């Protein structure tokens, strides 16, 4: 009963550590150029409106 | 005078040579002359070493201003008057540290900014010269000082980047979203 | 399932990118990390870090301001960003914090009903004017006999409640909370005290009890419980007391009144210590901090009862401090006892007589006391005072036997002090208080055995209840007592007593 | 004047850093432009490089370093005159009691120098009051200071009101009560009782101007609201030429918000506590007090005792400049006497044979001897019983008895609860009573028939009136 | 100098000789005993047998108790 | 390194500027720091133990503690 | 750019100042390692001083700690070993067998600091200790959920009132438990590893119904603190994980005061209170929180506390009174006089005391006690001056009632046969109850003092009424 309660907590943690995995495959692929541009111009666009 | 006073940390003295020099309106000769005598204490190895250590009696000390003004030419007369005060306060302890600060005082009177555009990674000269605009839309530059912004390589940040100068900053780095990915998942 | 629920809340967040100034550490030791930038800010202003951590500038200096981290020393480090927010801290006041346990910051800690919010208000503002007061006669009933006729209790009055050490100081908190349960289920709001007890550097396991049993006497539906916890840091614990009073604030401007009970601000004063310390402020007496003074004193004075004005309301309140024995000559006792007006104090030999609660009334005074007190119970226990002050001193004389008077004053002194022993979490009607008391004055219960006096109580109640129910009403409505209520007040006590 | 920008704002001391020429003296007052009123701030040191250290007066919140300040060219100025009497001011000189901007032909600075030798007390003087027992056992003298004692709300309203009372019928004078440490709920009663009993009028001037320092106000506006009503009072003496009673409350109160004002500013708080500049600052205070050619202010000061102690640094501090003791208590209260003054702890040192004449010092040597031989007596009377009473010895019993009773005033401000119209009794009049009493030739008159009555002439009427 | 009423050993005993135990079994509760009973002896009150025995046995110890400088044995 | 008193920007921009270190640090001094009740004049390095100076105040004092660059 | 070079600049005591390279960005709460001789020195980062150098405290010698020596960035916390395979070994401060039977057995390990849950979680007590101990049990019982203190000075029997409470208490109940010993005597230490391995609390193999950490007192100051948080990590993962309920045991608390205070001038944090470190109410607080009652485990600690020079009105003590439930006092008087054991009977208190939790009966029969004891006090008073004899009739039977009572808090303990001799009793919490309300109602007043001076249970105090007659 105890484990069980702890179970649905852990089946959270679970994907915690998948958005590492995620974070990983990210870095390894050029979504480390593509989406850090993403993120580039859109600071460009805050920044010309101040 | 100064663009804004600095005190402590050995920048009392920077404040001052500043000052000092500035009301001569010789401060790229203070400049020009600092960075040589510099430049060549700092690539001889011991002594850009046992210079900052503190280890001479008061007569040595001044023994060691006789040896620098041999790589310096003598340019200009303040900078060497910058080691006698050094020299009979018995401490040649920070050298750097006083021109660093002397640093920051020049270039920011004359109007030159320092920014700096941390990102994981090389970046287009099409984003440099268009966020070099951004800024110049923005209050933060409006000219009576300069821009200069220097993309660095960290992996301190893997993802994004970071807009600094004047203490305004526009961040948009993946690491800190990644960080409230993992919060909400933790529930 | 779950990850439904947390999927609807990852979609609410997305990428910002706008912040404004910014500084970043140079070094963090102690929860005192120092920053580097941060020149136009306010005085104890609010900052968000880069790893989420809270602040407040109590330096500003000119080569660094030092900052004071109120979360981990785990998450920050060398290079950090700390954003300015560019808010002095304040923190939400509303109507809807009525049975919601918060932790400092305002948010529900025990999981239960959402935050109706409608304003924030800083934890430090500034006590109102001379014109913004009126003169505190407005009685409230705590269900203990002694503390209402001895040494009255008003509204924005603020009067201590100063004893030793797990002597059920909380029970004489508690069951005034639980009295002003009685105004809040009728409807007129101008009588409403909307309680507030605070509990300062005070652990969530005792805290546990302190719900526990609100709850089971129906009583978090008005009470809030604002925690700062033992192993909740010092910024938390010293500003606890500051966040309580402000949500008060909201009611008695409305025009209402609340009643806040402060446990216990000798905790308040060991979280100052622990700042003033690390940041080496100057040093005072008992090694806390010289300035303790003018912390408290802050506190206090924006506990008044304000003019019609300003709606007609006030912030009762009630502060405990812990003593290490009784000493009232401890620097932290005596600054809030000078400040405050009138003190209660418990007694440790009271507590293993067997009397509990050991609150002993000889050494209480109210300097304001009786202007607010009920008419009623000032008739019936003038005489009361008079009684048990000689018994206290004819008491220094002990047994074997002694003169005729001195015994005499012995035996009308404990009847009365057995009938003041009560048992605690039991509060009392007006109309219950008010007979019980009469018969003591007038001897028809200092004519019978001690024992028996227990068992006199609840019998006369009853007795009073069952053949006219309309005197009690009426006595209670009144406020007071008429010759025709005095006459058959007597009669009724005699009727009683022959049975 | 000069203007800087805040360079500093650690707890309430802020430090302003000055465009190169000079920094403002020492002392002078600093007005700070904010959206939270003003902050006055006040200089306590000078660091050099034309920046300064200063104390608060007004809470420290809203200030941002960069802010510019503004030099007064000198201490903080507080009005004075007859145009803010019966008027409540916090320790910049402006209202809270919220009637309107209290603003007076002249200004004068809280700071000032003391008079010179010459123009100090330096012959005796008198300063004639209406109570029996103040006049006789501990004579009120001009430039004195009488320390009061005892507790608030038993009889020090009452004391404090009379005493406010007899001053313009004596000269046509005024006072200004202080309080220090002062609570604000307790300041509106103050304020409310006082217009009662008749000593603040609505309409117009006044008798008493009120000075309150609140402590949800900075340490220094609990230390500089002594300084505040000081001023107004030498208005009156220096250019009006009236007599004056300065009231502080309690003076634990000046002593703790003072520590923390040394504690603060870099110095070292030692002194068993609290501050080693006590001394020195009670010096400017009460050397300040005293009577020139024109007028005089004289005060009464109120000592507030730490643990039950008069061996502490404080007490001790407060007991050298004290040239008086008046003491309250309860006891005398509940016998229904009206003043509370305890005639057995009303001391002087100013109650001399050359100070006050001879005739007035010898009948007060008597006048307590009676009482502390009846005291005495009193102790073995009581156990053996009232019946194993000397002839001799109720010869004592009696005197003491008609002497205590005879005090008594039946006083115009608690007049509302006796009933009984007000009394003012003057110094000569006083003694004058004392020896036909010493004499004996009102031992026709009985004890009891003294009650509640004033000089001779008043308890020839009540004699009359208990036999009818 | 010696003195027997602030002397104790927390954890407890079993590093004496085994004959030593026995011989002074119950000349620790004597001796505690004896405190309290000598402080109330002399105020000079009336004291009942039970307080006397006490009183005689406990101050005959005392004076074996105390010893002269260097006896080893 | 070691922090000085004699880090004070209007000594030290006056020494720079030249060869000369002041002429003022002889039987004269400038005041600094001043109240608390002790003061703080800067130079006066031709002087004597337990001297009188007087100040252009009309305040005189006695110096205390000689110090190298401070009396 | 994280180095895995530091070189070690000043070696003052226990604190040791690293130099770390470019780019390292230091942060608090982390775990330096130095190789050395006598092991792998850890160092707990408790600063940064800015500009990659950390003011660290060491958990290990520095006798030996020689500069210019490579220091290594681990990072966090150390992380002990926790499971149910961790029971009946001896762990050290630094997560390492003294015991020396290969390493301390794994499944998942957690670090020594845990952050303290939170209020939602918490939950309340009810269920109710019984020691055995007769005086405990009348006059302030334990509830679990509580943080029991043993506070008490010195030669009261500190170690043997925690001892005798694992001889009963601890075979009885079905949860598993966690033995800390902080700052203490390699005589003491031995003492329980030898006691208790006999009585089978300790098991070669795991799976016990104790566990050991023994952190001693000639290790530095930084190690005595930590060696509590070390412990007090398994019993959190018995709590929540593994869901059985400890009946822990940390021993002598007042080392974790004074460790703290050592440390604390040291790193600049100026002495509060006077001697003592300013962080004391957070520090405790910290520790008391994780010790508590939840949602499954419930985790009721009994702790020793030393009380400086007798005086318990002292700063130190009585900060401590606040944190924990479920007070005791102990005195050299009591122990001394021959009643066993010196706790005091009016000075024994709980917060977990209520006349419905432990029921009305036993409720009134304890105040009773407490009423007469409390008489027989102000008692002493006249019966030093005015004699004995000058007293009523009434409080002269009280006088006598009283020390039938005074006398019926003697029990004799197994743990206490380094005393007595005589093996331990164990009596019940109704016996307790029934006992003491029959003096107290004169019925039982045909029994002497000395039947009541040790005794058990109630079938004990009848046995020695015809023993004593014979």
């Amino acid at each position: 009963v105890r484990y069980e309660a702890s179970l649905r907590q852990l089946e959270q943690r679970q994907l915690a550590k998948s958005v590492i995995s995620r974070v990983q495959s990210e870095l390894g692929n050029p979504k480390f150029q593509e989406k850090v541009l993403q993120q580039s111009i859109s600071e460009i666009e805050q920044l010309l409106s101040k | 005078p100064p663009p804004v006073r600095l005190f402590g940390v050995e920048g009392t003295y920077a404040t001052a040579l500043y000052q000092a020099a500035a009301k001569n309106s010789s401060i790229d000769a203070a400049f020009q002359s600092l960075q040589k005598v510099e430049s060549t204490v700092k690539k001889n190895p011991k002594l850009g070493h046992l210079l900052l250590n503190p280890a001479l009696s008061l007569k040595d000390r001044n023994s060691v201003i006789d040896a620098i003004v041999e790589t310096h030419k003598n340019l200009d007369g303040y900078v060497v008057n910058l080691l006698k005060v050094l020299s009979e306060n018995n401490r040649l302890g920070c050298f750097e540290k006083i021109a660093s600060d002397f640093g920051v005082l020049n270039d920011a009177h004359n109007g030159l900014l320092k920014g700096t555009v941390t990102s994981a990674e090389p970046l287009d000269p099409k984003s440099f010269k268009r966020i070099e605009k951004a800024l110049s839309a923005s209050k933060l530059v409006g000219q009576g000082k300069s821009l200069k912004l220097e993309n660095v390589v960290k992996p301190e940040i893997k993802g994004g980047l970071i807009v600094e100068l004047g203490d305004k900053t526009v961040d948009l780095s993946i690491s800190t979203k990644i960080q409230k990915l993992n919060k909400v998942l933790e529930d | 399932e779950v990850s439904s629920i947390l999927e609807e809340r990852i979609k609410g967040v997305s990428d910002e990118a706008n912040l404004n100034e910014t500084g970043r550490v140079l070094a963090v030791g102690d929860g005192i990390a120092r920053v580097f930038g941060l020149n136009n800010i306010q005085a104890e202003e609010l900052v968000e870090f880069s790893s989420g951590v809270k602040g407040m500038a109590l330096n500003l200096e000119p080569g660094q301001v030092g900052i004071v981290l109120f979360g981990s020393d785990r998450l920050v480090k060398e290079g950090e960003l700390v954003k300015r927010t560019g808010n002095i801290v304040d923190v939400p006041v509303g109507p809807g914090l009525l049975g919601r346990v918060v932790d400092a910051l305002g948010n529900p800690i025990d999981g239960k009903g959402p935050i109706d919010a409608a304003g924030r208000s800083r934890a430090q503002v500034k006590a109102p004017g001379i014109l913004p007061r009126r003169s505190v006669h407005e009685p409230v009933q705590t269900g203990l006999k002694a503390v209402d006729a001895l040494v009255p209790i008003g509204r924005g009055q603020r009067e201590l409640i100063i004893g030793d050490r797990q002597t059920g100081k909380t029970a004489v908190a508690l069951d005034t909370i639980l009295n002003q349960k009685r105004w809040n289920n009728g409807s007129d709001e101008s009588k409403k005290l909307y309680c507030v007890y605070v509990a300062v550097g005070q652990k969530r396991s005792t805290v546990a009890q302190l719900v526990q049993t609100l709850e089971q006497h129906d009583a978090m539906k008005y009470s809030i419980i604002v925690a700062a916890t033992a192993s909740e840091a010092a910024p938390l614990q010293y500003l606890a007391p500051f966040t309580a009073a402000s949500i008060g604030e909201w009611f008695r401007d409305n025009g209402k009144h609340a009643l806040i009970v402060y446990d216990d601000l000798s905790k308040q004063a060991v979280a100052y210590r622990q700042l003033s310390l690390l940041l080496r402020r100057p040093p005072g007496r008992e090694a806390y901090p010289g300035d303790v003074f003018y912390l408290h004193s802050r506190l206090l004075e924006r506990a008044a009862k304000l003019s019609e004005k300003e709606g007609s309301g006030s912030l009762t309140a009630l502060p405990v401090i812990e003593t290490q024995g009784g000493d009232v000559s401890a620097y932290i006792p005596t600054n809030v006892i000078s400040i405050t007006d009138g003190q209660i104090f418990l007694e440790a030999e009271l507590f293993y007589k067997g009397i509990r609660p050991a609150i002993n009334v000889g050494l209480s005074v109210s300097r304001v006391g009786s202007a607010a007190q009920v008419k009623a119970l000032k008739q019936v226990a003038g005489s009361l005072k008079l009684f048990l002050a000689q018994y206290r001193e004819v008491a220094a004389f002990a047994q074997s036997d002694l003169d005729a008077s001195t015994k005499q004053t012995l035996v009308r002194g404990e009847r009365l002090t057995q009938l003041l022993k009560q048992n605690q979490y039991s509060p009392l009607a007006t109309e219950e208080q008010v007979p019980l008391i009469y018969a003591g004055v007038n001897g028809h219960l200092d004519g019978i055995e001690l024992s028996r006096i227990g068992e006199f109580e609840s019998s006369f109640l009853s007795y009073l209840k069952s053949n006219h129910n309309e005197l009690l009403t009426e006595i209670r409505e009144k406020g007071e007592l008429s010759k025709e209520l005095l006459a058959s007040l007597k009669s009724a006590t005699e009727s009683f007593v022959a049975t | 004047p000069i203007t800087g920008k805040v360079t500093a704002v650690i707890g309430a001391i802020v430090d302003v850093h000055f465009e190169q020429s000079e920094l403002p003296a020492i002392l002078n007052a600093l007005e700070i432009k904010t959206p939270q009123g003003k902050l006055v701030l006040e200089v306590a040191q000078h660091l050099g490089e034309n920046t300064v250290r200063t104390i608060a007066m007004d809470g420290t919140e809203g200030l941002v370093r960069g802010e510019k300040v503004l030099d007064t060219g000198g201490p903080i100025s507080v009005p004075v005159g007859r145009e803010t009497l019966g008027r409540i001011i916090n320790v910049i000189g402006e209202p809270i009691d919220e009637r309107g901007p209290i603003k007076s032909k002249l200004r004068k600075p809280i700071h000032a120098d003391p008079p010179s030798f010459a123009e100090q007390s330096t012959s005796a003087e008198i300063l004639e009051t209406g109570i029996k027992v103040v006049d006789l056992l501990a004579p009120y003298a001009r430039g004195g200071k009488i320390g009061l004692f005892g507790g608030a709300g038993v009889g020090k309203t009452v004391f404090i009101q009379e005493l406010i009372n007899n001053i313009a019928k004596a000269h046509g004078g005024f006072s200004v009560f202080t309080g220090v440490g002062e609570r604000t709920r307790e300041g509106n009663d103050l304020y409310r009782e006082m217009k009662e009993t008749g000593v603040i009028n609505l309409e117009g001037e006044s008798k008493v101007a009120l000075v309150f320092g609140q402590m949800n106000e900075p340490p220094g506006a609990r230390a500089r609201v002594a300084l505040t009503g000081l001023t107004i009072a030498e208005y009156f003496r220096d250019e009006e030429g009236q007599d004056v009673l300065l009231f502080i409350d309690n003076i634990f109160r000046f002593t703790q918000a003072g520590s923390e004002v040394s504690a603060l500013l870099g110095r070292i708080p030692s002194a068993v506590g609290y501050q080693p500049t006590l001394a020195t600052d009670m010096g400017l205070l009460q050397e300040r007090i005293t009577t020139t050619k024109k007028g005089s202010v004289t005060s009464v000061q109120a000592v507030y005792v730490p643990a039950d102690d008069l061996t502490d640094p404080a007490p001790a501090t407060t007991f050298a400049h004290l040239d008086a003791t008046t003491v309250l208590s309860r006891g005398i209260s509940e016998l229904g006497i009206y003043p509370a003054v305890d005639p057995l702890d009303s001391k002087s040192r100013l109650l001399d044979a050359a100070v006050v004449g001879q005739e007035h010092y010898d009948v007060a040597s008597k006048v307590q001897e009676t009482l502390q031989t009846y005291k005495s007596l009193q102790d073995i009377i009581a156990i053996l019983g009232m019946d194993e009473l000397s002839e001799q010895d109720k010869l004592t019993v009696e005197r003491a008895r008609k002497i205590q009773r005879f005090l008594s005033q039946p006083f115009a401000v608690a007049e509302v609860f006796t009933g009984i119209p007000g009394k003012l009794v003057r110094l000569k009049d006083t003694v004058a009573s004392f020896k036909a009493v010493l004499e004996g030739k009102y031992d026709n008159i009985p004890e009891h028939a003294f009650y509640m009555v004033g000089g001779i002439e008043d308890v020839v009427a009540k004699a009359e009136k208990l036999a009818a | 100098a010696i003195n027997v009423g602030l002397s104790v050993s927390r954890v407890g005993s079993a590093a004496q000789v085994k004959a030593l135990k026995q011989v002074a079994g119950s000349l620790k509760l004597f001796l505690a005993q004896y405190r309290e009973v000598a402080a109330f002896a002399q105020f000079g009150s009336d004291l009942d047998a039970s307080t006397k025995q006490t009183l005689v046995r406990g101050e005959r110890l005392t004076q074996l108790l105390k010893q002269n400088q260097y006896s080893p044995l | 390194t070691k922090a000085q008193p004699t880090e004070v920007s209007s000594i030290l921009e006056e020494r720079i500027k030249g060869v000369s270190d002041e002429a003022n640090l002889n039987e004269t001094g400038r005041v600094l720091a001043v109240g608390d009740g002790i003061a703080r004049v800067f130079g006066l390095n031709n002087i004597q133990a337990e001297e009188l100076v007087e100040f252009s105040s009309g305040v005189k004092g006695m110096a205390l503690n000689l110090e190298p660059g401070q009396v």
